[PDB]
């Protein structure tokens, strides 16, 4: 009883941005927390 | 025609996401936080102190020019509603310009550049070296909000120097549904090298807006939207579904437009979401990874033209860089980046 499990235990990316403008504020390469 | 500050806002951004592909491409096994949009707001700045080739490249790079009609209007409307208490989540973006008052400046420039961006100005005598780092290190302090306590290292300006634009980039997010404590536990985080440590973990049964998307050689990747209480403001998770694939492949494709197309692809699915809570913190040099986008130029001696600004002298980039930090836990996220370019300080 468990919806599709996603690990970010893995080096991800992530981008932090404003969606009415489209502004990316932030991106981001982690590597090793 | 569409909402001008949008389009303006796509352009810079677009321009920022291919920064950060130099830097990423540079720093392939190390972490790296940057801001698309902080290189983009002092670049805009530079557009106007340069001039020659100089100038065309840094337009040509970017892929608009801060003087045509409308434009500078636009970025100023994109400042407002950035900063807009409707967004629930507090951002703070500040642009400055610091020059040496006895540089004779040509005519015009002052008043222009402030009808234009209308930022602070400061004149500062350089020749009195540590008060002058004193007078922009506690600048971006205050403006960063204490993140970014001392930007400038000692002797990063001197008196040669002449001019320093540099922008603030504050945020303050909470997250729509945050992540419960009691879910955070150590879970292995597998290195780009191979090997795996323990690391706290934040997890989460929710909705999300995800999304599956391949790469031209035929890689997987999730795409995942997690927002913060505004709804106006989230942070987008890209990770591969084979660890075989590098996170390289993924960033080498990135655009401001692909990333436009991820939002418009998604559709809220039932999803288990562990994510590690992290903090990082890192400085990068623009140098290289601005020449790499045909801004040659400026780094250039007696190439370099400054002539829009003064011309009583020749002038150039003595050093362009960026310092981020970003934390981010079961709560929300508070990241934060000061970039600066500097004219005449090594």
């Amino acid at each position: 009883m468990a919806p599709e499990e996603i690990i970010m235990d893995r080096p991800f990316l992530f981008v932090v941005r404003h969606n009415p403008t489209g502004t990316v504020l932030f991106m981001g390469q982690v590597m090793e927390p | 025609v569409h909402h001008p500050p949008s389009y303006v806002a796509h352009l810079a951004s677009d321009f920022g996401v291919r920064v950060f592909q130099q830097v990423a491409q540079a720093s392939k096994d190390r972490n790296v936080v940057f801001s698309p949009y902080g290189v983009a707001s002092v670049l805009a700045m530079l557009q106007l102190t340069t001039g020659g080739e100089t100038q065309q490249q840094i337009q040509a790079a970017m892929g608009f020019k801060i003087d045509d009609k409308g434009m500078a209007p636009a970025l100023r409307h994109l400042y407002k509603e950035l900063m807009g208490p409707w967004n629930k989540d507090e951002i703070s973006t500040t642009d400055a310009i610091f020059v040496q008052r006895d540089l004779k400046l040509v005519q015009g420039f002052m008043p222009h550049f402030f009808r234009l961006f209308r930022s602070t100005v400061k004149q500062v005598d350089f020749s009195e070296v540590e008060r002058a780092r004193f007078i922009i290190n506690d600048w971006v302090k205050t403006h960063t909000k204490g993140m970014i306590s001392n930007l400038l290292g000692k002797g990063a300006v001197d008196q040669l120097t002449r001019l320093v634009l540099v922008n603030a980039l504050y945020f303050n997010g909470q997250w729509k549904t945050p992540f419960p404590d009691s879910s955070t536990h150590r879970r292995l985080f597998h290195k780009s090298d191979g090997s795996t440590v323990s690391v706290p973990m934040m997890a989460q049964t929710n909705k999300f807006n995800y999304t599956e998307f391949t790469t031209p050689d035929g890689h997987y990747y999730d795409i995942l939207e997690l927002p913060y209480h505004g709804d106006t403001l989230s942070m987008f998770i890209a990770a591969p579904y084979e660890k075989e694939v590098p996170l390289s492949a993924l960033t080498n494709i990135l655009s401001a437009q692909l990333i436009s197309h991820w939002k418009g692809n998604m559709t809220r699915l039932p999803r288990l979401l562990v994510l590690p809570k992290f903090s990082l913190e890192t400085e990068v040099d623009l140098r290289k990874p601005l020449e790499n986008l045909g801004m040659t130029d400026m780094f250039r001696q007696f190439q370099a033209d400054f002539t829009s600004l003064s011309d009583q002298e020749p002038l150039h980039v003595a050093q362009a860089l960026q310092k981020v930090k970003i934390e981010v836990n079961e709560s929300g996220t508070v990241p934060s980046s000061s970039t600066a370019v500097i004219v005449s300080a090594r």
